[PDB]
């Protein structure tokens, strides 16, 4: 089975990999893009306004095999915020096609 | 039938799911 340890360890490389990106990659073309992020989960690129933005389901996961073609999602408002969830700060994800 | 290994397997497999669990849940 696939253990916690390993699943920490490729969770760190995930995450190491996502800080280098988001140092390295270069600027978005306007301010109104929504910015990039890691959230704990994924690493989340800049969003053009009123677009859906896409990663593929984060290659730690222990079922990852499970899910090849997987994509989560968040919404990039017009406004070039990410879209929230009612009451939170909370920003609106779909994670579904990467469950278990 | 379900063996005394199977259970092992399952609490350990579950170690991993609710870090996953702790990643996206915050
Ligand atoms: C109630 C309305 C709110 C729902 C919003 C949540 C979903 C928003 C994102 C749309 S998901 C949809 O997934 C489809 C695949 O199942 C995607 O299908 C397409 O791209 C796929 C690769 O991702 C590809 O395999 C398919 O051949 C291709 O047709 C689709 O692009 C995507 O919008």
């Amino acid at each position: 089975t696939v253990s916690l340890w390993e699943t920490v360890q490729k969770w760190r490389e995930y995450r190491r990999q996502c800080q280098r990106s988001l140092t390295e990659d270069p600027p978005p073309a306007t301010d109104l893009f929504c910015n990039r992020t890691f959230d704990e989960y994924a690493c989340w690129p800049d969003g053009e306004p009123g677009s859906f933005v896409n990663v593929s389901c984060p290659w730690y996961l222990p079922w990852a095999s499970s899910v090849p073609q997987g994509h989560v999602y968040r919404f990039c408002t017009a406004e070039g915020l990410w879209l929230q969830k009612d009451n939170s700060s909370l920003p609106w994800r779909d994670l579904s096609e990467c469950e278990e | 039938g379900t063996f005394t290994s199977d259970v092992s397997s399952y609490l350990e497999g579950q170690a991993a799911k609710e870090f996953i669990a702790w990643l996206v849940k915050g």
